[PDB]
DNA sequence: GCATCCGTGAGTCGAGG
DNA sequence: TATAATGGGAGCTGTCACGGATGC
RNA sequence: UCGA
């Protein structure tokens, strides 16, 4: 980008590296019922380790895994991202058999079913703020009063 | 660009806010007939007809010129949906 | 696919302020279509929706009070203007729209960047956001001169090229 | 007005017919008028000669073929809706081996298409034309292995479809690998099915070192050309059992069959060049006296060992080389077809023959056409390489037809299309143009054929040259193809000559395409003109050698895009083909003999000749092109006027006087102005508008259609329910709308009413139709209106009805009604122009006269371009082109400046001065002396350095117009324009791109079936696409409830859509938006699957989208 | 039959199904108009009394779905059939004087 | 003098300052006279104004 | 004052290059191999060219052409790519509270490995602007605080106290570091680089960020 | 692979 | 209720059963003259549903 | 451990027919 | 409702990176 | 096939 004149924020290219580290392998099971060469995410086996660490346990050996961003998008727990991405057939019956549950954490799910996206004026931060003018306020204001 | 943008984005902790209450309130302007604006008379947004000034048939534009005022309150939680929904009912018949 | 959508061919705005855009008379009508039924209902124009409607559907059949209902109609309300390839954010715009005789859409020199459009016979398509939220969120958050920077590098986006800076050099 | 003209080059040649690629072929490929006996082996006589006889009566012989004369003429095709064509009959011999019996007769084929005198065609009422095609060459070529340096690959291509690709390549482990149909086996089995014993390979491939031993194997040599034979068969055909004569046809069908495998005459002559030997016949192989007999491998072989061991001599083969790439014209790809089909009717005939009554059968019974008509039919219509016409201007017409594509049926596919093909290779050099070819994903995918090159009757492409023989240039010129080039040093056409000797001791040349600096003793050729360079629309190109290439690109594909004006101009600066063009395009009337001028009208020009014949010429008039352009001539002479032969009779549409006019020649300034001409954007005059300069005529067609239904037939009538006489005014009594009306969106063109669906009122309909006491009428209104941003005023009326002479419709259409509406456009805001070196823009603004910039005379200018627009696009042209115009606006006058022989700038210094002199002199013989805002500007110009201080004021103004620069006052104010600016003449052409054509919008309309969204496209009166990307805006703006509204309210939620609406219409705010039927279509499409998709709350408890309607 | 999925202009880009307009559907013009339709035949039977509007309703079928004879909105009422089809008459005419006085029904009339 | 690097940081430095609405009034500003200026400048491309210098 | 000049110096149009080709020498050009003609144009388009020069030309110029015509597709796939990755990722919170964080480095191994550096003034912009401090830092007798977002003008400090000597690396919150299930904090990412503020909650970074990164794809050469 | 060979195959079996 | 989950998962042949208003068990799509949908059909107006509405 | 075949991808809108 | 008839026939293939199964 |  330098070379090519373009002025770009590091930031951006660090949320994609970031996604692209978001998975590791299992270099042993621990006391946990996950398998030797096992991939996942960063984030469960913390979780998983976390609850085997507060419960006395052996945690999971686990390891780094570096992948592109084709397979890390193919590889996210979203089924319906995943399926609208590309290699729809192997998306589709490998969901199909785990009973896997799309909990529409993303964009694309939401966009998908057509509901309000979780970001921006969609974003549960936002969105249930409420707007008064103190007539009505105080109006309500002494209707709580008076009971 | 919005006369004003730069004090209604520092009103806010996220500008998507902003924008939920600017609409929220254009809605309640809209379905109460303006009955319920905190604009006084000379405050009131005019459109140029033919004939003279008018009302600014924009509910929009009189959000965000309220939100200027400082005469509105916004925040979570402030009151029970159906409350608010039956007293702005009461106080002001659409 | 969606309704409430138009396109046309653009053309220089130098006369718009940052926050605008020429939209012909036409498209304008066309997109705006029921609001106009219903402002032409609550003015002296029509009886009702339906001979309204029935008024426009003729060319020949529409008069000049509709014209200024439409003025009053497209009031403090925005628009979406579009180029694709849409490769960043700001290849959507908002503006507001001002009526203009002619059949092209009038853009703001500005902008010209950020689309990467220019006057070689380049395209634009316009969009109109319906609900009191839509157009909150277009007014609020995708006003043109509500972006002057760059997501990307931060640096201005809407900044004086071509003419202006050889003007403002000379 | 005078013409002058430049340069010191002459063409010993003129440019052959520009159409002969198309017309010359498909005649070769008819041979119409050769009698039958005459004929050769080339063309659908070939196809006839391959096809038959037919055996397994017994035998179907083929003895000649016919063909009659076109049912219609083209006029009247193109008004029925109609194919030109004739009749194919073909004569034919039935024979029963046994009995003797000999049954002969004349069989009918159905219709072949014929091409017309411009090199068109026409399918189904509309002009077609058939693109040529560029592949690689049939032969024996020899590449480097990517994987293996040192070893390489054979390679045995014949014709598309011809059979089967052969590789020959030295494995790892030493054997030879023959590759055929994707299968790897050692050719040392197929060598020993052709006869080859180990004597003879011994001796013959035995020079090479250890090469030889790798195709060394005793168990091949241990058996009989019988088992050899049947092992490769096993081998090539694994589960089929190998019997003998099925093996002997297998492999008799794959190698030695001509009517299976066919390398080109070509493929034949390339292969004997390269491996040096002969062909008998076209194969590889040939089958005689009951054994196989070897005519290609074994030369392939041995070129193959000599190429890897190093021998001299031996070199690869550049693929992209224009000597190993051919070109399949419109006969070829025909004629292709006319095989397919004809095999096809082959299959029917053994079919035939094996059923019904044995004794009785006649060629009759036995042949059936349709397969064949099926084939051609389909090659015209639906074929790659059959393309709707571009008419748009003559031009358009001409370099249509001398396209050239690399894709279609046998070429290449767009995956498989890389840097190679798209390169311009160093033999395009005179054959293939440089410049011409598409921006975007097709780049050097279509080309266009040189102006002065020539395909030959083996298909390469064959460019002038002329001889030098001791220094001396001859009139002798010789057509050489890329590999003959290769062989000579070619001096440039631009070489100095005093008479016919070279006149310069360093010359400069080429040596197989590499530029070298030679002497006159070395040069064995030179360039006829740099004109066959370039196509035919790169050379229409003035100053071309002062643009650089891509923008030259661009002018000369947007000159095919010029609208015809009424009041259309040559150029004021031309290149001297402008004549020659629109002579070969056919677009004017010319003389045929000589004579004088009996007739002289608008519709018609009658002219008596020498021989006292009277010949009536008509006059094509209003006539609507495939792009819609109006195509018409003008008579350009006069009652008695003599006439010698060639000379002009009427000019053509886009034609001024028999030269070339693609647009008008205006009066330009080069500067900003108020940012109008911002980016490309360009600003005119109203003065345009006033005298009708970018004015042009436009015909659009519509059509509709009265049939019988099942609920009773629809009818064109006056009788429309529900509407006043305001609405019927301008219809006839038949319900058609009359001619000379004008037209506006909504009004109606053709009545029609249709009987209504059955129809159950609902109690709405029933209670009103009491209360307004009118029963509700059988028909309800179907008539054709004017589509939104359409009409004009109808110049013709044209009405087919069934049961009337001459008019059979499609099964079931009682009548036809088609209205034709013309249009006349004035230029205006949105409008694309273009000038010829790339310069493009929108009218972005229209000022009013006294609002231009002018001459100090008081003159305004015509159009302003941006100065902006020159510098990164380095398209100098247009400015010489420019200065020049000012010199010819001045003095009246036009020129001729060919590409790389043009108008040097001491030339144009001249004109300048003594253009200077009628723009001046004249002022002070007027008695005027200089302006003070002209001493202004031209201290501003001496502070610029632009004038020599010290001199006059005439000195100095005479100084700046002599580098094109005037003094220019500012219409608003007065005040001049503080710099000279530099104003002139230029072309400019209207393009086909126009605003009143693109602009579109739409509340609500139609939609789709299946998903419940908004149709596509414009004449559906369809919604714009938003996209993923679009969507991707909206999302990264975090705009949630605008992008819902996309996703639902907008597009395919039904409820909501309707919901929405009433609301508008109501006056209330927009309903909350439901689930969007297309994700319902994606549940059930899932479920047809076998996959249950469940939608669930946050218990897990499902949730039903379908409203219980799906659930029983 | 021809294939929805026939390509029109090469392959990828289109199908000929993509042209063909859904004509079973109401467009949301059609059904505000239907809407609209309903809401102004209420208004017009609300300058009626309710028991000449509901005999109306009844006999047109806008309550049930379907028409009733004379006999069974007379045996609804507890009236002669007579007594009914003139309640009927008067109602008629009643929405014809009001429809000719006010004109809001005709442009639904088409 | 003003070219485009400068009215760039002009622009951003407006920007942090003023606030965006008052840099989309400079803005306009400098739209406006940059294009009045540049028009009545006499900028124009003629062919002598490519210039060979003798060096060459 | 010359009008090529002016507009190729202001910024207006053109660049040295181009100019060159109007007024000096055309220069060398490529043969379709990718290998140079021995050979280079001496002509300008003021003079113009011979037939010879153009069709030399012409292989460079379609090369360009099918070059960038080839080079879109694959710009257009890798945005598509990045889009996909990135979209689930919005800031969901104001602090993720991580005590972790990345180290942008002010300077640079030379490549004579004879020292280090100062980097240049751009890239440490791209790696700074408008980003959150995780420490506390104290140079050239200023106090920037832990959580302090960086202006423009604390960018132009910290790289005047690294010519200095004082600081050889900043650290600063990014999101690499940051802990924020399915997204970021708000103190992670930095600044909303349109608004040169604090990015508001609810933003989706993960588009902007495959679309920044994306739209200059079909540039790159 | 070919469903009429194969068949044809089963069928030159009897 | 809101949906908050997308499940999808293998669809037993009872479940497919489940799903079916009939088996269709005749490959005819409508009527050559009264073109109307067939009996036992791909069309067929007994499993799929009525045609006009509330007819 | 390392050649090889198989399947998968390969820019967005818009126009014409 | 009856001579006897018994294994098909198309078929040009100028791209590239990857991941996953497979073959020595 | 064409326009950006
Ligand atoms: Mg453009
Ligand atoms: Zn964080």
């Amino acid at each position: 980008y330098r070379a090519q004149g373009v002025k770009l924020h590091d930031k951006h290219i660090e949320i994609v590296v970031r996604q692209m580290m978001k998975y590791v392998e299992v270099t042993d099971p621990g006391d946990s019922r996950l398998l030797e060469g096992q991939v996942l995410e960063k984030w469960d086996v913390e979780a998983l380790n976390e609850r085997l660490i507060a419960e006395g346990k052996t945690p999971v050996a686990w390891k780094p895994l570096l992948m592109g961003v084709t397979k890390s998008a193919l590889s996210t727990k979203s089924w319906l991202s995943a399926a609208s991405f590309q290699n729809t057939t192997h998306v589709l019956t490998e969901a199909a058999i785990a009973g896997k549950k799309d909990e529409l954490i993303g964009l694309k799910e939401n966009v998908i079913l057509g509901r309000l996206i979780p970001a921006g004026t969609g974003s549960d931060f936002v969105r249930f703020t409420q707007v008064v003018d103190q007539k009505t306020l105080k109006a309500i204001e002494e209707a709580r009063k008076e009971a | 660009a919005e006369p004003g943008i730069d004090k209604l984005f520092g009103m806010v902790d996220s500008k998507y806010r902003l924008t939920v209450v600017v609409a929220k309130r254009a809605q309640q302007l809209l379905r109460h007939g303006f009955k319920n604006t905190v604009l006084e008379p000379e405050e009131r947004p005019k459109m140029q007809t033919l004939e003279g000034l008018f009302d600014d048939p924009n509910a929009v534009t009189w959000a965000m010129k309220e939100l200027l005022t400082g005469r509105l309150v916004f925040g979570e939680n402030l009151v029970p949906e159906d409350r608010l929904q039956k007293e702005m009912e009461r106080l002001y018949p659409v | 696919r969606v309704d409430y959508s138009g396109r046309s061919v653009i053309v220089v705005g130098p006369q718009l302020k940052l926050h605008q855009c020429g939209l012909p008379k036409r498209m304008a009508l066309e997109l705006f279509k029921p609001f106009l039924l219903k402002k032409m209902e609550e003015k002296g124009i029509a009886p009702n929706v339906k001979a309204a409607r029935r008024m426009l559907e003729r060319q020949r059949d529409i008069k000049d009070e509709v014209w200024d209902a439409l003025e009053e109609v497209i009031h403090g309300k925005v628009v979406l203007l579009n180029r694709a390839p849409t490769l960043h954010r700001l290849g959507i715009q908002a503006f507001q729209p001002v009526l203009v005789e002619g059949q092209s859409i009038q853009l703001h020199p500005l902008v010209c960047e950020a689309f990467n459009a220019d006057f070689d016979g380049d395209q634009m398509a316009v969009h109109v956001p319906l609900s009191s939220f839509a157009q909150a969120e277009a007014r609020i958050q995708m006003l043109s001169a509500h972006n002057l920077l760059s997501p990307a590098s931060g640096e201005p986006l809407a900044k004086p090229s071509r003419d202006i800076i050889l003007g403002l050099y000379y | 007005m005078e013409i002058k003209r430049f340069g010191r080059i002459r063409e010993v040649i003129p440019l052959p017919p520009l159409t002969e690629i198309q017309v010359e072929s498909y005649r070769r490929a008819l041979q119409a008028d050769v009698p039958p006996e005459k004929r050769e082996n080339v063309g659908i006589q070939a196809a006839f000669r391959e096809t038959f006889p037919i055996e397994e009566g017994l035998v179907l012989d083929f003895l000649e073929y016919r063909l009659g004369e076109p049912p219609f003429p083209q006029d009247e095709c193109r008004e029925k809706d109609l194919t030109y064509q004739a009749p194919l009959y073909a004569r034919l011999q039935l024979i029963h081996k046994d009995t003797g019996l000999i049954k002969e007769d004349e069989v009918f084929l159905g219709h072949i298409p014929l091409m017309t005198e411009d090199g068109s065609f026409i399918i189904n009422g509309a002009d077609r034309v058939i693109v040529s095609q560029i592949h690689r060459s049939p032969g024996v070529y020899f590449t480097p292995d990517p994987a293996r340096p040192g070893r390489y690959i054979a390679s045995i291509i014949p014709l598309p479809k011809r059979g089967p690709w052969i590789d020959l390549e030295v494995e790892p482990n030493g054997v030879v690998s023959m590759k055929v149909n994707k299968r790897k086996f050692p050719l040392v089995l197929l060598l020993r099915v052709l006869g080859y014993d180990q004597e003879t390979l011994a001796r013959e491939l035995g020079a090479y070192g250890e090469l030889v031993q790798g195709l060394m194997d005793e168990s091949v040599f241990a058996m009989r050309p019988e088992e050899a034979l049947i092992r490769l068969f096993t081998l090539l055909r694994p589960g089929d059992p190998p019997k003998r004569d099925k093996a002997v046809a297998y492999v008799y069908g794959l190698i030695a069959d001509p009517r299976r495998y066919d390398l080109g005459e070509a493929g034949r002559y390339k292969a004997e060049e390269k491996l040096g030997i002969r062909l008998s016949g076209r194969t590889l192989a040939r089958f005689e006296d009951g054994e196989f007999k070897d005519e290609v491998f074994l030369p392939t072989l041995r070129y193959l060992f000599a190429l890897t061991a190093g021998v001299p001599g031996h070199e690869v083969d550049d693929i992209d080389h224009l000597g190993n790439r051919r070109i399949r014209t419109v006969g070829e790809l025909m004629t292709d077809q006319f095989r397919v089909g004809l095999a096809r009717l082959a299959r029917g005939v053994r079919e035939r023959m094996l059923m019904g009554s044995e004794d009785s059968l006649t060629p009759a019974k036995l042949v059936n056409s349709r397969p064949l008509e099926a084939a051609i039919r389909e090659f015209f219509s639906r074929s790659q390489l059959s393309q709707f016409k571009d008419e748009t201007n003559p031009l358009s017409s001409l370099r249509h037809k001398r396209r050239i594509s690399a894709l279609g049926p046998g070429g290449l596919t767009r995956e498989r299309a890389g840097f190679d093909v798209r390169d311009v290779h160093r033999t395009h050099y005179g054959r293939i143009c440089p410049v011409e070819t598409p921006e975007g994903a097709n780049i050097g995918l279509i080309t266009s054929l040189a102006a002065y090159a020539r395909v030959d009757e083996l298909g390469f492409i064959r460019t002038p040259y002329r001889r030098v023989v001791g220094g001396v240039v001859t009139d002798e010129v010789v057509y050489m193809t890329a590999t003959e080039e290769d062989r000579y040093t070619i001096a440039q056409a631009n070489t100095p000559l005093e008479g016919n000797r070279i006149a310069a001791e360093r010359v400069v040349a080429r040596r197989k395409g590499e530029p070298v600096i030679v002497s006159p003793e070395e040069v064995e050729f030179m360039d006829v003109s740099p004109k066959q360079v370039f196509s035919v629309n790169t050379n229409l190109i003035p100053f071309l050698e002062h643009d650089d290439a891509n923008r030259a690109l661009m002018g000369s594909n947007m000159q095919t895009q010029a609208v015809p004006l009424i009041r259309a101009q040559a150029p004021v600066v031309m290149t001297g083909l402008e004549e020659r063009v629109v002579r070969d395009s056919l677009a004017a009337l010319y003389a045929e003999e000589d004579g004088e001028v009996a007739k002289v009208d608008g519709n018609r020009i009658v002219v008596r000749y020498e021989d006292g014949r009277l010949v009536e010429y008509p006059l094509r008039r209003f006539y609507r092109s495939n792009q819609g352009t109006a195509l018409d001539q003008r008579p350009r002479v006069v009652v008695g006027q003599r006439v010698r032969k060639g000379d002009l009779l009427a000019d053509g549409p886009a034609s001024e006087n028999g030269f070339l006019a693609l647009g008008q020649n205006v009066l330009v300034a080069i500067m900003p102005f108020d940012g109008y001409n911002f980016e490309d954007a360009i600003v005119i005059s109203e003065e345009l508008l006033k005298r009708d300069f970018y004015t042009s005529i436009h015909i659009e067609r519509y059509e509709i259609e009265a049939r019988d239904t099942k609920l009773g037939p629809e009818r064109i009538t006056r009788d429309i329910p529900h509407l006043s006489e305001a609405a019927l005014r301008d219809l006839d009594e038949e319900g058609v709308v009359r001619i000379g009306a004008e037209v506006k969106p909504g009004d109606i063109l053709v009545g029609r009413t249709s009987f209504k669906g059955e129809s159950e009122p609902t109690p709405e309909e029933r209670l009103l139709r009491s209360i307004f006491g009118e029963k509700a009428r059988d028909v309800k209104d179907t008539s054709l209106r004017v589509p939104p941003g359409e009409g004009g005023i109808v110049v013709r009326t044209v009405r087919l009805r069934r049961g009337d002479p001459g008019v059979e419709l499609k099964p079931g259409v009682r009548e036809v009604v088609r209205v034709y509406v013309a249009q006349k456009r004035k230029l205006q805001v949105g409008d694309k122009l273009a000038n010829r070196h790339g310069n493009k823009g929108v009218v972005a603004k229209i000022l009013p006269v006294e609002d231009m910039p002018h001459l100090p005379d008081g003159t305004p200018v015509d159009v302003i371009l941006n100065p902006l627009g020159v510098p990164s696009r380095m398209n100098l042209g247009q400015i010489l082109e420019t200065h020049l115009g000012l010199a010819g606006y001045f003095l009246g006058q036009r020129y001729i400046s060919p590409i790389f022989d043009g108008a040097k700038e001491p030339e144009i210094k001249e004109l300048l001065a003594q253009a200077f002199e009628v723009y001046f002199g004249k002022r002070k013989g007027e008695g005027f002396g200089v302006d003070k805002r002209e001493v202004e500007v031209l201290r501003r110009a001496e502070k610029l350095g632009l004038v020599t201080p010290g001199k006059t004021p005439e000195e100095q103004l005479k100084e700046l117009f002599l580098q094109g620069k005037v003094v220019l006052y500012d219409g608003r104010t007065g005040e001049p324009i503080e710099g000279p600016i530099v104003v002139g003449q230029m072309f400019i052409m209207k393009l086909y791109h126009m605003v009143e054509d693109k602009m579109h919008a739409r509340s609500t309309g139609p939609y789709s079936l299946i998903t419940q969204q908004p149709l596509g496209g414009k004449a559906q009166f369809g919604g714009q696409r938003f996209g993923e990307m679009e969507v991707w805006a909206l999302e990264a703006y975090g705009a949630a409830h605008t992008l819902q509204e996309m996703l639902t309210l907008k597009s395919d939620d039904i409820e909501g859509r309707n919901a929405a609406y009433e609301a508008i219409i109501k006056g209330e705010d927009v309903p909350e938006p439901s689930v969007p039927e297309s994700f319902r279509v994606l549940v059930k499409e899932l479920q047809a699957l076998a996959l249950d998709v469940q939608t669930l709350d946050e218990k897990d408890n499902p949730v039903d989208i379908f409203e219980g309607l799906a659930s029983k | 039959p021809v294939s929805l999925e026939t390509p029109i202009g090469d392959e990828k880009d289109s199908f000929y199904g993509d042209f063909i307009p859904d004509e079973h559907l109401p467009s949301p013009v059609d059904a505000a108009t239907q809407s609209l339709l309903s809401e102004e035949l209420e208004k017009a039977l609300s300058k009626l009394s309710e028991r000449e509007a509901m005999v109306l309703k009844l006999r047109k079928g806008l309550i049930d779905g379907r028409e009733h004879t004379l006999e069974e909105v007379g045996a609804f009422f507890g009236v002669t059939r007579e007594r009914i089809r003139q309640i009927e008459n008067k109602a008629l005419r009643k929405l014809k004087y009001h429809e000719s006085r006010t004109r809001k029904l005709r442009d639904f009339l088409d | 003098p003003q070219e485009k690097n400068s009215l760039k940081d002009l622009v951003y430095q407006a920007f942090l300052r003023l606030g965006m609405e008052k840099t989309a009034r400079l803005l306009d500003a400098l739209k406006y006279y940059g294009f009045t200026f540049s028009t009545t400048s006499g900028i124009t491309i003629g062919i002598d104004d490519a210039v060979i210098p003798e060096e060459k | 004052f010359n009008p090529l000049y002016v507009m190729a110096q202001s910024g207006a149009r053109g660049n040295p290059q181009q100019i060159r080709q109007l007024c000096g020498l055309r220069g060398l050009m490529q043969k379709p191999s990718g290998e140079t003609f021995e050979v280079p144009v001496r002509s300008s388009f003021r003079e113009g060219l011979t037939v010879l020069e153009y069709f030399i030309s012409s292989h460079g110029a379609r090369k360009g052409g099918a070059d960038t015509a080839l080079r879109t597709a694959d710009s257009g796939y890798l945005t598509r790519k990045l889009v996909d990755v990135t979209h689930e990722i919005v800031v969901r919170e104001a602090d993720c509270g991580t005590t972790n964080y990345i180290s942008v480095p002010l300077f640079q191994p030379d490549e004579v490995t004879r020292s280090l550096r100062l980097r240049k003034r751009a890239d440490i912009e791209a790696g700074l602007y408008g980003r959150v401090l995780a420490r506390e830092v104290e140079v050239l007798g200023v106090r920037l605080e832990e959580g302090r977002y960086l202006s423009m003008d604390d960018v132009h400090l910290l790289i005047k106290a690294a010519e200095a000597g004082e600081i050889q690396e900043v650290p600063v919150r990014s999101p690499l570091t940051c802990q924020t299930r399915y997204g970021v904090c708000q103190k992670c990412y930095g600044y909303d680089l349109s608004m040169a503020r604090p990015v508001s909650i609810g933003e989706a970074v993960g588009i902007v960020a495959a679309q920044s990164i994306g739209e200059p794809g079909t540039q790159l050469t | 692979s070919d469903p009429v060979r194969q068949y044809l195959h089963e069928i030159g079996q009897v | 209720k809101e949906v908050r989950k997308v499940r999808i998962a293998l669809a037993s042949p009872e479940k497919i059963r489940s799903w079916s208003y009939g088996e269709v068990e005749k490959p005819e799509t409508i009527n050559y003259r009264t073109l109307k949908p067939e009996r036992d059909g791909l069309f067929d107006e007994r499993i799929f549903g009525p045609i006009k509405d509330y007819e």
